RNA sequence: CUUAGUAACGGCGAGUGAAGCGGCAAAAGCUCAAAUUUGAAAUCUGGUACCUUCGGUGCCCGAGUUGUAAUUUGGAGAGGGCAACUUUGGGGCCGUUCCUUGUCUAUGUUCCUUGGAACAGGACGUCAUAGAGGGUGAGAAUCCCGUGUGGCGAGGAGUGCGGUUCUUUGUAAAGUGCCUUCGAAGAGUCGAGUUGUUUGGGAAUGCAGCUCUAAGUGGGUGGUUCCAUCUAAAGCUAAAUAUUGGCGAGAGACCGAUAGCGAACAAGUACAGUGAUGGAAAGAUGAAAAGAACUUUGAAAAGAGAGUGAAAAAGUACGU
RNA sequence: CACGGACCAAGGAGUCUAACGUCUAUGCGAGUGUUUGGGUGUAAAACCCAUACGCGUAAUGAACGAGGUUGGGGCCUCGCAAGAGGUGCACAAUCGACCGAUCCUGAGGAUGGAUUUGGUAAGAGCAUAGCUGUUGGGACCCGAAAG
């Protein structure tokens, strides 16, 4: 009641709570989608064999 | 759903009642906001001095 | 945790007003505990000292040393216990300054005004 | 009697 | 700047605030200690402010007019007793003005409780 | 510059979604991450409710880098779905009401990760 | 607080700079003049004898009629008739509120280790509306002084009020409605012309001087042909309001002996000036001085042994 | 050349405030600004608030279509890449619209008719903090013929 939920009133007339800018804070999760890794082209070793 | 925390006797015994998250908890953390408010709030206690 | 708001817990204030107290307030702050043996009857844990009391000792070089006080110095709060002096190199005995906080009494006076205060602080002489 | 300045 | 005098002489900081306002609630509680039984102010008056700006805003007034008084079943000198506030240079003119005063003169005769003398 | 945890993951995201799919669509939403607040003008719901209004338009999603402000001046909203990092509380609530839908930027790059049938509206300067 | 750095001034250059209203802390209103008490100067200062002595009573003298008593003053008010109109003080005592002040109000000093010493480290227990603070040979809740907590007294202020009791009283004193007859307005003052000053205040903002001098259905200030507010030239008033001075308290993201008040100490002291005035430097031994007993060197300052102490790497010229 | 330097311990010089401005970080957002004040309080701490007020939102009373074209980040369609078309963000160029507003007019005394114009042409501002830009306050410090 003092901060008010969705279904409930805060009693702070005027504020409401704050909106999160990003659904859900864990990327790695996000990225390790099947959608995004069948759409994301395949990547390297990540390690530069040196040559010459 | 909203996972309830169950509520614990003075004995520590985990009662069956429960209540649902005031989704307060699940409001954005916000570090550098809390800080940078913190170290505003903190002067407000504060008494004048000179020579 | 302090509440009452004329009661300063400032350190300079409470310093300055314990290095220039007056002589009955040093009287007060003189007092020492009693001997569980004495506080089983009277049930009094702390009373103040004077010579006709007697005294025990048990903190510092003279632990576990006992007797009659010889006198009380308020201005440096130092209490004299009779038989405890140190002797100078020319032989001369001298008191050693003990402290009645580290002291306990052992043998209480009984004078008129010392009973009247015991059932003052709610004793019971017996 | 007034309006109280302010909440209540 | 304005500052071609010796402002520096004369800078009062509002560091009392803080507690101004606490003195301020203890004078409010021993008033009302001493006042217990009447209220801390008066029963002031509703009325309409000049100043088109800002005559649409309502707002309360000083005392009420004799005439007020008159129609609300009392004296001026008996109402001063009752707490209602007085006022005998003011003149009113808008009719919904002396109906809301006289309608809120006798809601507060209505709402009040007098002890006897003894 | 900015210090929000979860404004540097969307940032991490997206450039890594840029630089791992080659679209430039990606490429320039980073971009206008990295741009301070006067260089991000809000875009009221008025203009992308014109923006909607080109043709072929109203299929298409829109996505807004600054924040979505409510606008008083119309009534009628299409039901379209709007991405953008800050929605206000009353553009917010209209787009709802109209049918609508409002999303993150974390969303709208699940749903197309290559930005398909996106348009990136800025505000005017 | 805003109004507002606005209106407005400004060799219209620098700068100066309000006020209405609005938001809030507080509210209490009033007392005289001018009306005959005229069926009674009904008023009061002072001396004297008493008492229930911050004053009251009797007597006496005097002040006052060139005005002391009562009512009243723009909200008007006053002399009468009517309503079977409505009401009634002080003191003595106890308690209540407050000032000062005394007092009651918990628990280890239990063991192991060290250390000069326990407050220190470890082991085992207790109070907590008391874990704020100080002293006790080093960092102490439980050694003491102290704080939270309530509780028991004493000396005063007292009419802010809760009880008991004496007195009223007198064709005495008041309040509202109706009818009736009257119904009183502050002068060398407003104002005008001028000089000097000030104000944003040009519309001359006020002030002081100077020439003249005002009216009572009369007069000040402002606005559409008039209109709105008071009606001054007499006086009293608690609360919000300031506080580098005096008294007592609660505190500081302040300084810490070349810093901080000039003065942490023998500081407004020493010291200089025929004088108004100027004006400093200087803190620390150790727990207790336990401050060189005692032997020897020289007369001594002190030196060499011995001795106290945790330390003499503490020797009065002493924390480091 | 010269000003200063015998040596050493400490002290010592872009610090504070008022007004306006750019940039940067956060909140809300056509709204923003609690703390002049009230409630409250573990008591100068922290949490809420009515009413007014500073700023802008409508300029000097703005919908002929708050509009046509040229491009334009991106998107879509055609495609194996090149290549072609549509939509077209901000934005720029351009032809135009309405308000304030400028000459004719005639319906008895205003509409309308063509321009220009300073704005609208679909809000973007307020608040808290950091560096920083300019002026007044002793203004980096000691110091000058002194009323």
């Amino acid at each position: 009641q003092v901060w008010g939920s969705e279904t409930v009133a805060s009693s702070k007339v005027g504020y409401t709570l704050p909106s999160h800018i990003i659904s859900t804070s864990d990327v790695t999760r996000i990225i390790n989608s099947s959608e995004i890794q069948s759409a994301i082209r395949p990547a390297g070793q990540a390690t530069q064999k040196r040559t010459h | 759903s909203r996972p309830q925390v169950t509520v614990h006797s003075l004995t520590g015994e985990a009662t069956a009642n429960a209540l649902p998250l005031p989704a307060v908890f699940s409001a954005p953390i916000r570090p550098d906001i809390v800080h940078t408010v913190f170290t505003s709030v903190n002067k407000n206690k504060r008494q004048a001095y000179a020579v | 945790a302090k509440q009452s708001l004329d009661v300063s817990s400032d350190r300079r204030k409470a310093r300055k007003a314990y290095f220039t107290a007056p002589s009955s307030q040093r009287r007060v702050l003189l007092s020492a505990p009693l001997s569980k043996e004495l506080r089983a009857q009277y049930g009094i844990k702390a009373l103040p000292i004077r010579r006709d009391d007697e005294v025990l000792v048990v903190r510092g070089s003279k632990k576990g040393q006992e007797g009659k006080i010889s006198s009380v110095y308020r201005l440096k709060f130092a209490v004299q216990v009779d038989k405890v002096t140190k002797e100078k190199v020319n032989g001369a005995s001298v008191p050693i300054n003990l402290h009645p906080s580290k002291l306990v009494i052992t043998k209480l006076h009984l004078d008129k005004d010392r009973k009247a205060l015991i059932q003052r602080k709610g004793g019971k002489l017996e | 009697l007034q309006t109280p300045a302010g909440g209540k | 700047n304005h500052f071609r005098k010796h402002w520096q002489e004369r800078v009062k900081v509002h560091f009392d605030q803080a507690g101004k306002k606490v003195s301020r609630r203890n004078a409010r509680a021993t008033r009302a200690a001493k006042i217990a039984p009447r209220p801390l102010d008066l029963l002031r008056p509703v009325v309409r402010a000049p100043t088109v700006k800002y005559n649409r805003k309502v707002r309360a007034g000083r005392g009420f007019t004799l005439a007020e008084v008159k129609a609300a079943g009392l004296t001026a000198a008996y109402a001063r007793t009752i707490g209602i506030a007085v006022d005998h240079r003011r003149q009113n003119r808008n009719q919904e003005i002396f109906d809301a005063n006289v309608q809120r003169l006798k809601e507060y005769q209505s709402k009040i409780i007098v002890f006897p003398r003894n | 510059k900015s210090d929000n945890v979860y404004l540097k993951l969307l940032v991490k995201l997206y450039t890594f979604l840029a630089r791992r799919t080659d679209a430039p669509f990606n490429k320039v939403v980073l971009k206008a991450l990295f741009l301070s607040k006067i260089n991000r003008p809000p875009v009221s719901v008025s203009r992308i409710a014109r923006a909607l209004k080109q043709e072929g338009a109203a299929n298409k999603t829109v996505v807004v880098v600054g924040t979505v402000t409510d606008d008083a001046r119309i009534f009628e909203f299409p039901k379209t779905t709007v991405a953008a990092l800050r929605f206000t509380a009353g553009a917010r609530a209209k787009i709802v009401k109209a049918g609508g839908e409002c999303i993150t930027l974390d969303q709208l790059a699940v749903r197309a990760p290559k930005g398909q049938n996106t348009l990136i509206l800025r505000g005017p300067r």
